[PDB]
RNA sequence: ACCUCGGAGCAGAACCCAACCUCCGAGCAGUACAUGCUAAGACUUCACCAGUCAAAGCGAACCUCAAUUGAUCCAAUAACUUGACCAACGGAACAAGUUACCCUAGGGAUAACAGCGCAAUCCUAUUCUAGAGUCCAUAUCAACAAUAGGGUUUACGACCUCGAUGUUGGAUCAGGACAUCCCGAUGGUGCAGCCGCUAUUAAAGGUUCGUUUGUUCAACGAUUAAAGUCCUACGUGAUCUGAGUUCAGACCGGAGUAAUCCAGGUCGGUUUCUAUCUACUUUAAAUUCCUCCCUGUACGAAAGGACAAGAGAAAUAAGGCCUACUUCACAAAGCGCCUUCCCCCGUAAAUGAUAUCAUCUCAACUUAGAUACCCACACCCACCCAAGAACAGGGUU
RNA sequence: UCUCUUACUUUUAACCAGUGAAAUUGACCUGCCCGUGAAGAGGCGGGCAUAACACAGCAAGACGAGAAGACCCUAUGGAGCU
RNA sequence: CCGAGCCUGGUGAUAGCUGGUUGUCCAAGAUAGAAUCUUAGUUCAACUUUAAAUUUGCCCACAGAACCAAAUCCCCUUGUAAAUUUAACUGUUAGUCCAAAGAGGAACAGCUCUUUGGACACUAGGAAAAAACCUUGUAGAGAGAGUAAAAAAUUUAACACCCAUAGUAGGCCUAAAAGCAGCCACCAAUUAAGAAAGCGUUCAAGCUCAACACCCACUACCUAAAAAAUCCCAAACAUAUA
RNA sequence: ACCCCUAUACCUUCUGCAUAAUGAAUUAACUAGAAAUAACUUUGCAAGGAGAGCCAAAGCUAAGACCCCCGAAACCAGACGA
């Protein structure tokens, strides 16, 4: 089965806290053949929400997207046409959820 | 596949901010650009040495006049990471002809029609 | 010191435009000027050239307005130009 | 190599570059904001009560008291007709300062208790208190008015 | 000891290269060169209509000399006097 | 296995676009009998050949389908026309095997050995904690799975070499790694002791002789402290061997009409080189076993049974010498004799802050924790020598 | 034969004298380690070493010399046999 | 040198195969493909060269190219100066890496196959040496100058203290299963303790947590390896104004 | 003069050779591009040209200028050899 980065594998739910489930969640998600994580509904979106305040206040006056999509120093040339729509976060099978 | 790049026209949309960073008027645009090779076109695609070759940018650091209308910036919007483009600025006006031989370019762009190699 | 004299506006290297440069290099020990330096000569010549392109691209740009405006001209005179030939009659 | 690859593939020196060129920067603050500057009134409720009425008040040191060895206490204070309250000094104190008994304020630090009644039965009080050696009373107040333990002992006897 | 398999710069394996300050700035400084590109092109001094035809009299007269050039490629003339100059090189004193 | 033609993807949107790439088909059928003639303009399978559409006009009337196919010569025919699974489908008019008895021209454009790339396979370490271990995940073992590493196997690729990079095992000499087989130090134990199991550190030193087999291996016999794992062009053939393997002879079984063949067995079968260059050709601290006592002590219910300290006796390795023995004899040798000296780091503890306890401390801190050899120097013609290829050296009173 | 090799003689050997070849040879003022590279470096990179020159010995390297590979493939190249 | 002697002749046999191919100087010049007893070759195209004739050639504005992503086709301006046709021929048609979209294989290979685009087979500087990565191209002399690309940064794990009676060996099941084998409920006294969250017991018994009090305050950086074979590999340096 | 700095012999072959791929000790001498059909250039004459024959809707006549060397195993004929 393809799994791509961003999709939930296995959902979870009842009468229950984070912690619970979160001690076999993050067991077996350090499992999987890919990176991933145990999150909540309030670690999701507090995690959303880190990302776009990193991209609101980065100081960088230059990033990937804007060179990307502007064809700044030709770099379209050493890019794919997929880095239009990845914006830098994504290289391959791997996310790099530090690029913004 | 590697193939032309189409560049956004919201890029190309100037912004108040980028007016007194970069100083120029949106209304009375300014006339003539100088244009100024500052890249190689080796390593590059074959329609950008085209365009470099009918610009008359063959010369690296050689300034170019071209005019400041859509289908030259059209040109330069293909090209533009090969050179520099700065308006053209007219001091003391345009060349007479009795100012024709005694022009200088000078290196902010200001053709002067009075070069007299004396101090101030 | 490029940078330096670009902010000057002294060009960047020392060897362009400057009187360093663009002086004569000799005269007769009596005070005859030299006949003038082949390189600058050539130097003359292609800025002779480069503001005859200027002043052509100029007055050619600015002809292609007027020419622009007289035209635009001719067509709002056409369109003014709608007075009915016939008065209109029949149900009126 | 594929364009998907099962480790981290080698980009372009131009692709790295750009990468390092737009690497996400925080945002400095200028002058580091770090070096830049319930139970209560339940509580009140029952210490307002115990010092209204109820005035004889006796305090203790709470020792440990292994839990026989206290219920066993509060058995025979009880048949004697006397209280043990417990309450925390953390709303035991305020009420002190704003209810005049300050000078046995200064009093109740460490583990404290209240042997507290209506009637002056302050001999077996120092009764059971002998039998207990390691026992303090620390002091309280008989009658509104505040009393050390040789108070305690010579309207005791 | 520490050896990169096959060649250096190619391959599945190669030697790691990392980015020096200077590098960055030199990439950062034809970023902003190409910032000041952007905004003279985002000012356009006609537009299109206006630009329709007005040097269509020039380009068609430059092509008038380009055509006058090629055809008019043809030999050169020759000459009596170039022939009885080559019986000169008999020319003795006495 | 395929070879010609067509449709779909790869090849998303003008065209085109490959693979011994993924699927589906074709080598016709049915109607008509103007399915006649002629003729602008075009398309085109990347060339040519071949193929495709068609206005108008004359004459009539009032083709479906996707491929559904074959050039020239030549043959048949009065003519019009008609001829191949020429399917190796741009088609030679008509021709198979075998060669180790082989030859030639070339090819590292292309295989075998070796190197290299890669790591599927192989090997190791960690992470997780199901499970096994009476209970108990973590003394020990370990499923599913994840991460990382090695380059010893079998491949895969075809990059150097086919105007030669000689090959398996064995001898001889070994250099190196440590992922340690023994000896050293240490932690844990389901460690009472003896034995073990597991882990950390340690590469100075060591790691046997035989029967069968060409064998690497493997099995067995007898030991030992142990009989390590690898790499070195599967180290090492201008140092050796040639049992095996893949030249010419022959036999057996099988296959083939036969020649001949077998990734089957068997008997036999030439291993050249006078060293030009590089490199090198005398760098004194040795380990291990056993015996005695400690001691039948510690320990243990008993059976069993130590570690330290110390004494002795050997064995090998290195260096040397001939008194005797032995080969032998103005001498050279071993089978004989003599000598052989430092540590080594894993961790275990004390004081004591960050964190007024505690804490062995990437806190400050305390403890466990070499000498020897050589050393002077135009007597030199010549002679002698325990010195020596020449040279050099020692003696000549 | 070997454990396990030792001693002597002859030849060879080395020195003096006489005579005097061959294969080989791009040029050489011809080092070591690691890395690199047509993927195994005396000659390239980083380090280390380094007065010159004979004589004897060795065979680890010069992918050492010899024979336009004896295996494999190719050729609209041959030949023998059935 | 007998799988068919040797000599002479045919004979200068033939070789899509290897080797070689001799003055100087300048210029233009790099690889779509189809057939083929063909894939070590050749012919046609494609590219390339020369000489002519003529007029448009590249870049492209809007509108436009089908139902079941990057882009391309077409294209007036504009920027430029090339393009087509005519004549005459050679040679190249055994291809490498990098970026991108894919296919095969192991989402192996310095692997193989197409497509778009670079560079290499041509110069120079840089990434250590260096084909293919980066910078840069049109030629000479200079004991002048401004620059391009261009030098890797990182160092990680301290965590509380004190306390604990009891309705009850809650009920059912079981020999007993007592908070802790499995089920139903989960009330309730003390100031404050779950009809008990881990252990531990055949079951019991025991000891920790959650709870009172206590108090300064939970102090809380949320992170993580190591191996090979001749000999580690520039020397080094935290602090003088970009 | 060396010492300092720069610098990976040549030819062929190749995708790419310092290559540890080929050839070469060195000197002297010898040793490898032959031509038609057309085209192009330059003359002569011109609806004709060429010293019969041939070509001709500006052609014809003349000249110039363009196509290598070495090498097999083999096949056949006639001799000479026990
Ligand atoms: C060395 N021997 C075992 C041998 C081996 C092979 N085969 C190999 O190359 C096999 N080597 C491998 C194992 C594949 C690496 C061989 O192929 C040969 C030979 C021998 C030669 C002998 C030749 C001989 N001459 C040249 C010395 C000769 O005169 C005769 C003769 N009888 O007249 C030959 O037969 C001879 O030419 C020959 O045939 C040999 C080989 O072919
Ligand atoms: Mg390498
Ligand atoms: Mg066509
Ligand atoms: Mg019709
Ligand atoms: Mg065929
Ligand atoms: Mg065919
Ligand atoms: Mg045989
Ligand atoms: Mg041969
Ligand atoms: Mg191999
Ligand atoms: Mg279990
Ligand atoms: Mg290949
Ligand atoms: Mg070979
Ligand atoms: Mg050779
Ligand atoms: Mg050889
Ligand atoms: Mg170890
Ligand atoms: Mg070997
Ligand atoms: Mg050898
Ligand atoms: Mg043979
Ligand atoms: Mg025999
Ligand atoms: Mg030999
Ligand atoms: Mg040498
Ligand atoms: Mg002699
Ligand atoms: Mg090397
Ligand atoms: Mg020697
Ligand atoms: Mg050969
Ligand atoms: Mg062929
Ligand atoms: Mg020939
Ligand atoms: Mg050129
Ligand atoms: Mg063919
Ligand atoms: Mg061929
Ligand atoms: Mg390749
Ligand atoms: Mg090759
Ligand atoms: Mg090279
Ligand atoms: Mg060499
Ligand atoms: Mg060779
Ligand atoms: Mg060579
Ligand atoms: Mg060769
Ligand atoms: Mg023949
Ligand atoms: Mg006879």
């Amino acid at each position: 089965t393809p799994v791509k980065a961003g999709r939930l594998v296995v959902e979870m739910g009842g009468r229950c806290e984070f912690e619970e489930v979160q001690g076999f969640l993050d067991q077996v998600a350090h499992k999987l053949p890919f990176a991933a994580k145990a999150v909540s509904r309030g670690t999701l979106e507090k995690m959303r929400k880190d990302q776009e305040e990193r991209e609101r206040n980065n100081q960088n006056p230059w990033t990937f997207e804007r060179i990307a999509t502007a064809n700044m120093l030709g770099i379209r040339k050493v890019l794919s046409p997929y880095d239009l729509t990845h914006k830098g976060k994504y290289w391959g099978k791997f996310y790099m959820p530090k690029r913004v | 596949k590697f193939t032309r790049s189409r560049i956004p026209e919201k890029v190309f949309q100037a912004s108040p901010e980028d007016h007194e960073k970069y100083g120029g008027d949106p209304q009375n645009p300014h006339k003539l650009h100088i244009v100024t090779r500052i890249k190689s076109t080796r390593r590059r695609p074959y329609w950008e040495k085209d365009i470099i070759k009918m610009l008359g940018l063959e010369k690296a650091h050689t300034p170019q006049v071209h005019k400041n209308i859509p289908s030259v910036n059209a040109k330069l919007k293909v090209v533009k990471h090969l050179i520099r483009i700065k308006p053209l600025k007219l001091p003391q006006g345009l060349p007479a002809e009795e100012n024709m031989s005694n022009t200088c370019l000078k290196s902010t762009g200001e053709l002067v029609v009075q070069w007299h190699l004396k101090p101030v | 010191g490029g940078q330096w004299r670009l902010q000057q506006g002294l060009a960047a290297n020392p060897s362009g435009y400057g009187p360093l440069t663009e002086l004569p290099d000799w005269s007769y020990a009596d005070g005859r000027p030299a006949p003038p330096m082949k390189g600058q000569l050539r130097r003359k010549a292609e800025r002779e050239t480069f503001a005859r392109r200027v002043v052509l691209l100029s007055q050619e740009m600015d002809a292609g307005l007027q020419a622009w405006q007289l035209r635009q001209q001719k067509l709002q005179e056409e369109q003014r130009k709608q007075e009915n030939a016939l008065k209109p009659k029949g149900a009126s | 190599s594929k364009a998907v690859t099962r480790h981290r593939r080698v980009m372009h020196f131009q692709r790295q570059k750009l990468m390092a060129v737009t690497e996400y920067i925080p945002p400095k603050p200028a002058i580091h904001p770090s070096c830049l500057p319930g139970l209560i009134r339940l509580l009140r409720r029952e210490i307002a009560a115990v010092f209204q009425d109820n005035r004889m008040i006796a305090v203790c040191q709470n020792v440990a008291l292994s839990a026989e060895d206290k219920l066993l206490m509060r058995h025979q204070l009880r048949k004697h007709k006397i209280l043990m309250k417990v309450f925390p000094n953390q709303v035991l104190k305020p009420f002190l300062e704003d209810s005049k008994y300050q000078n046995l304020l200064p009093l109740f630090v460490g583990h404290n208790m209240l042997l507290v009644s209506e009637e002056p039965k302050v001999k077996e009080m120092v009764r059971i208190l002998r039998t207990v050696p390691f026992l303090p009373l620390l002091g309280g107040c008989i009658d509104d008015t505040i009393l050390s333990r040789q108070g305690f002992i010579n309207y005791s006897k | 000891r520490g050896r990169i398999p096959g060649r250096q710069w190619i391959g599945k394996h190669r030697r790691p290269r990392f980015v020096s300050l200077r590098a960055k700035q030199n990439m950062i400084r034809r970023l902003e060169i190409e910032a000041e590109n952007h905004y003279w092109l985002s000012m356009p001094y006609m537009t299109r209509e206006q630009e329709r035809g007005h040097a269509a009299v020039r380009r068609r007269e430059a092509f008038e000399a380009i055509k006058a050039a090629a055809t008019s490629k043809f030999p050169p003339h020759r000459f009596i006097a170039d022939q009885l100059d080559h019986l000169n090189v008999t020319k003795k004193w006495s």
